[PDB]
């Protein structure tokens, strides 16, 4: 809850800015975050978590189809209630 | 019929409790089952829950 300056580089989460535009990266823990002016998030993520991270982003495996398994684990046809 | 009797406004209905209320927290009788407003409802297979009055299940 305490709003501190920036840019700032706790517990190996740099958060930067690049390009005029914000960045956090995570290196050791495998992501890179992003956000714009405008406001467009985006998430850069190694392939160590192939099959692994599932969530609102879906799975990252080949397939696109079936990249929505719910919290329960659960091929949903709606892109919704997921 | 067009009936006589005891009614409240139609954004009001009816509880079990003698009051009427809104559609908000008007509860579900799913298999009988008063379930509360929200309440989020599951077997393995299937996956249910109680929104507005009517019971959203699903598959
Ligand atoms: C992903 O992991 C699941 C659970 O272990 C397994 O059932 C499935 O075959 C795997 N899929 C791929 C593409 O490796
Ligand atoms: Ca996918």
């Amino acid at each position: 809850d305490q709003r501190v300056s920036m840019p700032y580089a706790s517990k190996g989460l740099y958060l930067e800015t690049e390009a005029g535009y914000y960045k956090l990266s995570g290196e050791a823990y495998g992501f890179v975050a992003r956000i714009d002016g405008s406001g467009n998030f985006q998430v850069l993520l190694s392939d160590r978590y192939f099959n692994k991270t599932c969530g609102l982003c879906g799975n990252f495996n080949i397939f696109a189809e079936d990249d929505f398994m719910t919290q329960e684990g659960t091929l949903t046809s709606d892109p919704y209630d997921f | 019929a067009c009936l006589e009797g005891c009614f409240c406004p139609p954004g009001l209905y009816m509880d079990e409790r003698g009051d009427c209320v809104p559609k908000a927290q008007c509860p579900c009788y799913y298999d009988g089952e008063i379930f509360q407003p929200e309440d989020i409802f599951s077997d393995h297979h299937t996956m249910c829950y109680c929104e507005d009055g009517f019971m959203h299940c699903t598959m």
